[PDB]
DNA sequence: TTCAGCAGCAGGTACTCTTATTCAATATG
RNA sequence: CCUAAGAGUAC
DNA sequence: CATATTCTGCTGCTGAA
């Protein structure tokens, strides 16, 4: 029954999910436009932890001493202190991180940090570390402006929708906002310069691989997602106070006016 | 049909080739090679039509264009030359 | 908007539809005690303008009937005073992408 | 009468024919297939205009077949006889029932019932001719004829004419 | 031989337009008029002219061509006949609809009861979809029992505007079996609404009226719901022991002849009505034998008659049993056994199955030679060829052809030859609940009567080896073969969209061994190390430096298993209580393809998210992941073979 | 329903 | 809110035995069930009554009645669904069939 | 639409019911609409000559009645091959019944008939048939009846007869 | 072997449309039938040896097409026609998507 | 109604 | 300001094998 | 050859 | 003497107080 119901659902070339009549079921597949096979569980580092831990992990102050960065971290470590434009860049990066923290806490109420996202940033960082032989002792060649602008450009390059109008652009920004939050959480200036210690070419390689992997993870138009969903629901059901399992699935799919255990939850 | 055809300068589809597009391109090219179509790439001795088509796709010598259909009937013509094969 | 205590007599319901463009909407007090739109299961509903509806149908190449439907008896549709043919943008906090924007047409 | 009209033909090409001269093969197969043809929808098709760049379009591969289906669009000159239309012609044959006059690529059979009583058949003359007191209509004789009946035969269109109207007959 | 060449243009169906036959359309398309219930003439050797098996409808014998199209049974689609019914009868499937339509339209003047002057009729007629329009029009007009020759004015209900009404009272209509009975409100009179008067009132419905009722002017007019000419399907529809439909059509003709003779010779209305009811019952049971309440029309042998509706519906019906799911050729089915020595994407195919299933390879200059050799081999040995498809449509069978001499292959011909190694084949276990239960494997011809598959691929198939049977399908074209290899391939299905995690993993013995091999106690001496290194097909040829060099060179199991792990893989999983040092040897740390620490078990090499399988397939590719499956299986199976594992009663004793 | 799961109705 | 509750119920059913299914599959299911403005069931009375083509509607259940209604109403079947092309034995516009492959004369001449 | 079976008026040139596909306006291959231009015998002859000479030039890169017949035969055999009996007969018919000679006269005639603002079929019939007087032309072509005034038709036919050459 | 409904659904999920078409047509039943563009019915008399195509009733001879449908589909359409339902098969779109 | 779908009424 | 009269029976996916039979009884050419 | 029934095979 | 026929799962009121 499920497969017959969902058989005509397909992802079309405008990334919309439509049936045989052309009716839109989802304006983008899975509300993110990503293939399920390219999704892995990753930790969003901004939603969890404490405020002090968050500031220690992310905040960088070029003009004060409480949250400054060690000048040995980067090559221009003694000349960037006292700079103002770079301080503006750090301020906006941290403001964006705070906004991302608030947004993630608004999305996931339980504060769960491990959620399925397409591109595994951790493995890309590890691959760069093993490929370029980061010695963890030489000061980083990167400039902070390079890091911030590269992150912004990489976000601009993560295209799910290619349209050139306000509706498609806004939908594109909506479809990548969670992955963009993950990218900013991982590729932060303090984290890059301290925890990972990227070089210039290592950072550029990380950016390029993130872009390539994100573009590779996009759902392919023509995917018969309706049958995939129906089978992905039916097969675990075959593997199988309140009724559960096959009878409850029957009561859900067959929208039954009367069910065995009608329960209500009050907070 | 002029209204159906979206102009090339404002195609809104991905510049990458889908897995279904690649599979159909390889199948069509192999079926053409099996039926004595001219080969546009120099063979290194391979006799399988499928791997001949794979070699043709690797260096972009497949003279086919994908007509991708939008749900309203409009279509976009993407040449195999300009389609990026990342997978 | 008419707010009543218990019920409206059927002899008064029939004259609720007045001369256009005046639309009379009747609401029961018991149903208005709890604001449905504050439930975390209820996402954000924003009524789209005629220009916005035209732009949405143009950019997505959609017809009148190819959009997802919202009944003209849905509690949110009554809350926002939807009339038929008007499209509501639905902002949803999705767990795959942080923001999702759907659209539902009134029927 | 003569017109020029927009026509489209569907041509299927085998996979073996997709060499650099695909355009030339398509154009040559358009010829010999529609050139000098007859159909009830458009009458006679005599020649194709604007041969320099005939719109061949892309060409769609038939799935599971490999043959490409082209929708070639072109300008074609058409000679469609119409009911009750006057056209000039050259008489090529005469018989008891009527006479056959050559109009363009077609032969129009004008019956003996559709002539004035003064014009009468004469099989004694060699060749037989529709002779009158004032003139004689022989082989290779000009005549203006109003076509009033056409029967659609795909192999060769047939028409029936008349010269009863005023100033209809030999010029 | 298939079907010979036809000059008609080849197109695909773009739109299917449904509708009803007009009686004149049936009379126009019918190639013969059926008048005799007997299917065979008095000689009992020929099809009777005018009978139900008229040769103009199609040939019932292979030896004869169809009298209409002059084609064989293979080509002839069958041409319809028509039976001219003496009196109109109700189409059973439309009776309810008829009951609705006649309840929406005045039974005397044939006009819709509530015109646009009714306020609710503007709302009802404005509905777009025809079904909803008809539902609204019916549920509002069924309660009106007067034609309303005069109606209150739309501007104000003071003056009266006169439409074309007749003022008669509409009857309340019920169905009593296959007939409609109308009760007129007493000024109640009960009488049967004759099909003739219903057809007359349906033919008088205006175009606007019935197009507002959901009908179409061209494709379905309401009066076409009444049967006056029955289309007789050709013998292809009812092949022969006569078919049930043939007996039903014979009964229909018998009833039609009886009614015709009774009407012509003059008879009481009782006998005429009885014959009419018999004809209606026969027609209805011919179209639908499962009418509720009425007794089923029994076949000659005392069993229910299979109607057209019974043929279409059900699991074994036309749609579900022959179109949505049909029996296909080039398929095999046999028992499955496990093979640790096969690749993940490799399936063992019995030699006999490979000899029966065949693939058509197009003769090409690149493969003219090898195909020729297969043609020389014949069908009785493997590898070989079973058929040669000539470009003229003739098919040379390799059996009974060695007498004729050697066959010269020409470009464009086809060699239908035994499936060989590395042939992409679809492989299935049914019920096949998901797409991973139907995957593309590569053929490996084996000399035993069972399908052999990797142990890791049994998990998506939900397959055991206690008698399970599995199915094998072979593509018969290059496009299907290519998309089978590039879309449905087993390595591509390693990570499933079902749970964004691998569906295949190390299972059963290979799992147990991989736990025993990766223990800290497990030390492997030089000879077994060399054997295990050689057992890895892609081993680079360098012997790893032993974990212990003196006083005796010993390799650990982790060191040997790290050879199978591809270079460049980093995995770090922290289990319960594990530290950077692993006192319990739990968790997992692999750096650059070397197992730094951790006992390898279900959490590492199983079908789990973030495990070795997932990391390898997301870093190096599905082919590398399948090769990892093979390498790990080979090394662990060899070690477990030379180490041993058991279980007994003492293992259950405390 | 059906049967099973007449109609409704009949 | 009904769609969100339906997804939560389906997810509870799936995760009752510890199994995990990606969000998009159940999201598609609950979006299909709620795309008509109300809760559409996976039953003869639900998805099989939407005007989505007589040939694919009849393939589920109530075949002959669906055909009769289509004949009476003179429905047009655009053959966009998978079942229509399966019944007609032609390539459905799914997967590899969601597009058309065409030959370019100019590109083929450009190669040689 | 898609009306099964066809009911339509019988074709009649006098009634100007040329056909469902011979209507006044036709969609060109460029996608826009153009008036159905109807070729008179001389204009059609020039069009055929231009098409054939252009085809001959493309294949190369890739007057009295007898000499014209020989020339058209040679050019026809050079341009096209077989199955041209219909085209040969049409070409000899055109060379026989030609009312205008070259580009200048046919251009003048076509612009003059365009200035008349009459139906393209009617102006093509005017150019096709070489009449003498006004009412004689009216009775030759029944589609001309009550479409233009007698004096205007007479004067335009006088200019046509003046442009009639050889 | 039965290529059932849900095996077809597995192939639909794979996206292998051409393999599904080959399974349902070439392997099982591939029937070439002649129809006309006037009425989509299969009432076209096709004398292939004589190269004659004629649909009686429509009185047409030049507007005939051929389609490849399963013989089960042809039997279904013919049974519908016997049941007073017209499955008119048209090879062109009368409506925009 | 009917029955089904007495009358009404009775 | 408010409520009593019914009624109709199929039912997952593939696959293997065996066994009985498909009116009896009576009238008429 | 068809129909019906029964016995099982793997889920 | 051989052949024709007699267990689960849905729906629509209005009349009379
Ligand atoms: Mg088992
Ligand atoms: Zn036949
Ligand atoms: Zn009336
Ligand atoms: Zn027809």
């Amino acid at each position: 029954r499920l497969v017959k119901a969902l058989e005509d659902i397909m992802v079309h070339y405008d990334n919309t999910t439509r049936n045989s009549l052309g009716n839109v079921i989802q304006f983008i597949y899975g509300e993110d436009g990503m293939d399920a096979a390219h999704i892995e569980k990753q930790s969003l580092d901004t939603i969890g932890g404490s405020d002090a831990a968050f500031e220690k992990r992310y905040r960088v102050d070029l003009l004060n001493t409480d949250h400054t960065l060690d000048p040995s971290l980067l090559e221009s470590g003694s000349e960037i202190l006292g700079d103002l434009k770079l301080q503006v860049l750090l301020d906006e990066e941290y403001k964006q991180l705070v906004k991302d923290r608030k947004f993630l806490r608004e999305v996931f109420v339980d504060g769960e940090a491990n959620w399925p996202l397409p591109v595994n940033i951790r493995r890309i960082i590890q691959n760069a570390q093993q490929t370029f032989h980061i010695d963890h002792t030489k000061p980083s060649d990167l400039t902070i402006k390079d890091i911030v602008l590269g992150v912004k450009d990489l976000q601009e390059n993560l295209l799910v929708l290619r349209g050139k109008n306000e509706i498609i652009q806004n939908a594109q920004r909506d479809a990548v906002t969670l992955f963009c939050c993950l990218l900013r959480s991982r590729l932060a200036t303090r984290r890059v310069l301290q925890e990972y210690r990227l070089t210039k070419q290592a950072f550029d390689w990380v950016l390029s691989n993130i872009e390539a992997q994100f573009l590779r993870s996009v759902v392919h138009p023509g995917e018969m997602v309706g049958v995939l969903a129906a089978q992905s629901i039916g097969e675990p059901a075959t593997q199988m106070k309140v009724t559960s399992g096959v009878p409850r699935l029957k009561e859900i799919l067959n929208v039954a006016k009367n069910m065995k255990t009608p329960s209500l939850t009050v907070y | 049909l002029k209204e159906k055809a979206i102009p090339k300068d404002q195609r809104a589809t991905t510049p990458y080739m889908t897995k279904y597009e690649r599979a159909r391109i390889l199948g069509t090219r192999a079926l053409q090679i099996s039926m004595n179509a001219p080969v546009f790439v120099d063979l290194e001795g391979e006799t399988d039509p499928l791997r001949i088509a794979m070699k043709e796709l690797a260096e972009k010598k497949i003279p086919l264009v994908i007509r991708r259909y939008l749900p309203d009937g409009s279509f976009e013509d993407w040449s195999v030359e300009e389609l990026i094969v990342d997978l | 908007i008419f707010v009543y205590q218990n019920n409206i007599t059927p002899s008064a319901m029939k004259l609720v539809p007045s001369i256009p463009p005046a639309t009379i909407e009747t609401f029961n007090e018991a149903a208005l005690v709890v604001n449905i739109t504050h439930h975390e299961l209820v996402p954000k509903h924003i009524r789209l303008s005629s220009d916005e509806k035209r732009e949405l149908l143009k950019r997505y190449r959609l017809k009148e009937s190819q959009l997802p439907r919202i009944q003209r008896a849905d509690p949110v549709a009554l809350y926002l005073g939807l009339k038929r043919g008007e499209v509501v943008k639905i902002i949803r906090k999705s767990e795959t992408s942080g923001r999702y924007a759907s659209y539902r047409i009134c029927m | 009468m003569f017109f020029i009209k927009d026509l489209s033909l569907n041509i299927t090409l085998h996979p073996s024919f997709f060499g650099p001269r695909m355009k030339q093969y398509l154009k040559t197969k358009l010829l010999e297939e529609v050139e000098g043809s007859c159909t009830g929808k458009f009458g006679y098709i005599l020649c194709v205009l604007d041969y320099d760049n005939i719109d061949i379009q892309r060409g769609r591969i038939l799935p599971t077949d490999g043959s490409a289906e082209f929708n070639v669009k072109y300008r074609a000159v058409v000679f469609k006889p119409f009911k009750g239309e006057v056209v000039d012609g050259t008489v090529v044959s005469c018989s008891q029932h009527g006479f056959e006059v050559q109009v363009g690529p077609m032969k129009v059979f004008v019956t003996k019932h559709l002539m004035p009583q003064d014009l009468t058949f004469n099989a004694g003359s060699n060749p037989p001719s529709y002779q009158s007191s004032e003139d004689v209509i022989t082989i290779k004789s000009r005549i203006r004829v109003k076509i009033e009946g056409c029967i659609s035969q795909v192999s060769s269109i047939h028409a029936i004419g008349s010269i009863k109207e005023d100033y209809l007959g030999a010029i | 031989v298939g079907q010979q060449y036809s000059s008609a243009p080849l197109r695909t169906v773009k739109e299917v337009q449904f509708g009803l036959f007009s009686p004149e359309e049936v009379r126009a398309i019918s190639v013969a008029k059926i008048r005799f219930p007997e299917t065979m003439d008095e000689t009992q050797t020929r099809a009777k002219i005018g009978g139900l098996n008229d040769p103009r409808l199609g040939s019932i014998d292979r030896n004869l061509k169809c009298q209409t199209c002059q084609e064989g049974m293979n080509e002839c689609p069958g041409h319809f006949g028509h039976i001219d019914l003496a009196k109109p009868v109700f189409h059973v499937g439309f009776i309810a609809k008829i009951k609705k339509v006649c309840e929406c339209v005045c039974m005397h003047c044939g006009k819709l009861l509530l015109d646009e002057h009714n306020e609710l009729m503007r709302q009802a007629l404005a509905i777009k979809d025809s079904k909803k329009r008809f539902a609204a029009i019916w549920t509002l007009c069924k309660t009106k029992m007067v034609c309303e020759t005069d109606v209150p004015s739309e501007d104000d209900p003071t003056q009266l505007v006169s439409r074309g009404g007749c003022g008669n009272t509409q009857p309340t209509i019920r169905k009593d079996g296959l007939k409609l009975v109308g009760s007129w409100k007493k000024d109640p009179e009960l009488r049967v609404l004759s099909t003739e008067e219903i057809l007359n009132i349906f033919k008088h419905i205006s175009v606007k009226d019935f197009t507002s009722l959901g009908f179409n002017e061209v494709f379905s007019r309401p009066e076409w719901m009444i049967l006056t000419c029955l289309p007789v399907p050709p013998p292809p529809v009812r092949p022969s022991g006569e078919d049930d439909l043939t007996f039903k059509l014979a009964d229909i003709l018998k009833a039609n002849i009886s009614l015709e003779t009774l009407e012509h010779n003059g008879a009481p209305h009782h006998a005429i009505e009885e014959a009419e009811s018999l004809l209606q019952f026969h027609v209805a049971t011919y179209m639908d034998n499962d009418i509720a309440g009425q007794p089923q029309a029994l076949q000659k042998s005392g069993r229910p008659v299979k109607s057209i509706r019974a043929r279409l519906k059900g699991k074994e019906g036309r749609i579900r049993g022959n179109l949505m799911g049909k029996r296909v050729d080039f398929s095999a089915r046999t028992v499955i056994s496990g093979d640790p020595n096969l690749e993940l994407d490799q399936v063992g195919v019995p030699k006999s199955i490979a000899k029966t299933l065949t693939y058509p390879e197009v003769v090409t200059p690149y493969n003219i030679d090898r195909l020729t050799q297969l043609v020389r081999n014949g069908p009785n040995e493997h590898p070989g060829a079973k058929y040669v498809i000539r470009d003229s449509g003739d098919r040379i069978d390799l059996r009974y052809s060695k007498r004729a001499g050697d066959i010269q292959l020409q470009y464009g011909w086809k060699v239908e030859r035994h499936i060989m190694d590395n042939d992409p084949v679809l492989f299935n276990r049914q019920p096949s609940l998901h797409k991973m239960s139907m995957m593309a494997h590569r053929v490996k011809v084996i000399p035993y009567s069972t399908f052999r598959l990797n142990l890791s691929v049994t998990s998506p198939y939900n397959a055991d080896f206690d008698g399970d049977e599995m199915n094998l399908h072979v593509p018969q074209s290059e496009e299907t073969r290519a998309e089978l290899s590039q879309l449905c391939a087993v390595p591509l299905q390693i990570v499933s969209p079902q749970s964004n995690k691998p569906c295949m993993g190390i299972v059963q013995d290979t799992l147990c061994g991989i736990r025993k091999l990766t223990l800290r106690d497990t030390f492997i001496e030089l000879d077994q190390v060399l054997n295990m290194l050689y057992w890895v097909p892609d081993w680079d040829g360098v012997i790893p430096t032993p974990a212990i060099i003196k006083p005796k060179p010993l390799w650990s199991g982790k060191q040997i298993l790290s050879v199978a792990i591809p270079n460049g893989i980093h995995l770090q999983r922290f289990d319960e209580g594990t530290t950077l040092l692993s006192p319990k040897d739990n968790g997992m740390l692999i750096i650059d393809g070397q197992i730094i620490f951790g006992v390898v078990e279900k959490k590492t090499v199983g079908s789990s998210n973030g495990g070795l399988i997932h990391v390898v397939t997301r870093e190096k590719g599905p082919q590398v992941c399948a090769k990892l499956f093979g390498n790990i299986q080979k090394v662990v199976n060899f070690w477990l073979l030379h180490n041993g594992f058991s279980t007994g009663i003492g293992d259950t004793i405390a | 329903t059906x049967p099973g799961v007449t109609x409704p109705g009949v | 809110a009904g769609r969100a509750a339906l997804y939560k119920e389906v997810y509870n059913v799936i995760a009752s035995d510890g199994s995990y299914v990606n969000y998009r599959h159940m999201a598609l299911l609950v979006d299909v069930m709620t795309t008509q403005g109300g809760l559409t069931s996976v039953t003869r009375h639900g998805f099989n009554r939407s005007n989505t083509g007589a040939l694919m509607r009849c393939s589920f259940e109530e075949t002959v009645e669906i055909l009769f209604e289509a004949g009476a109403s003179a429905e047009l079947d655009d053959c966009r669904g998978v079942s229509e092309n399966v019944i007609l034995g032609q390539m459905a516009p799914i997967g590899t069939g969601a597009f058309d492959v065409m030959i370019d004369e100019e590109s083929l001449v450009k190669y040689m | 639409r898609r009306r099964l079976k066809k009911v339509e008026e019988e074709e009649n040139a006098a009634t100007l019911q040329l056909g469902q596909e011979f209507q006044l306006k036709q969609i060109n291959h460029q996608g826009e609409e153009e008036e159905l231009i109807a070729l008179n015998l001389s204009e059609a002859r020039l069009v055929i000559k231009e098409a054939l000479v252009e085809r001959r030039r493309a294949f190369k890169r890739s007057e009295t009645r007898e000499k014209e017949l020989e020339s058209i035969d040679v050019l026809l055999e050079q341009t096209t091959g077989g199955n041209n009996k219909d085209l040969k007969n049409t070409m000899q018919y055109l060379t026989n019944f030609s009312r205008f000679r070259d580009q200048e006269t046919v251009g003048a005639v076509i612009q003059l008939l365009k200035s008349t603002g009459l139906h393209p079929f009617e102006v093509a019939q005017l150019g096709s048939l070489a009449c003498d007087t006004a009412d004689e032309a009216k009775t030759l072509i029944p589609s001309l009846n009550n479409k233009i005034s007698d004096d205007e038709l007479e004067r335009i036919l006088k200019e046509l007869s003046n442009l009639e050459t050889l | 072997l039965r290529f059932g409904e849900m095996e077809r659904d597995c192939m639909i999920a794979h996206g292998a449309a051409s393999f599904l078409k080959e399974r349902l047509m070439e392997a099982s039943d591939a029937f070439r039938v002649h129809i006309c563009g006037i009425c989509g019915l299969m009432t076209v008399i096709a004398k292939l040896n004589h190269n004659q195509f004629e649909c009686k009733g429509c009185d047409n001879k030049i507007d005939i097409y051929q389609i490849h449908i399963p013989y089960a589909a042809k039997l279904l359409f013919q049974e519908l026609m016997a049941m007073n339902i017209t499955p008119r098969l048209y090879t062109d779109r009368s409506r925009d998507f």
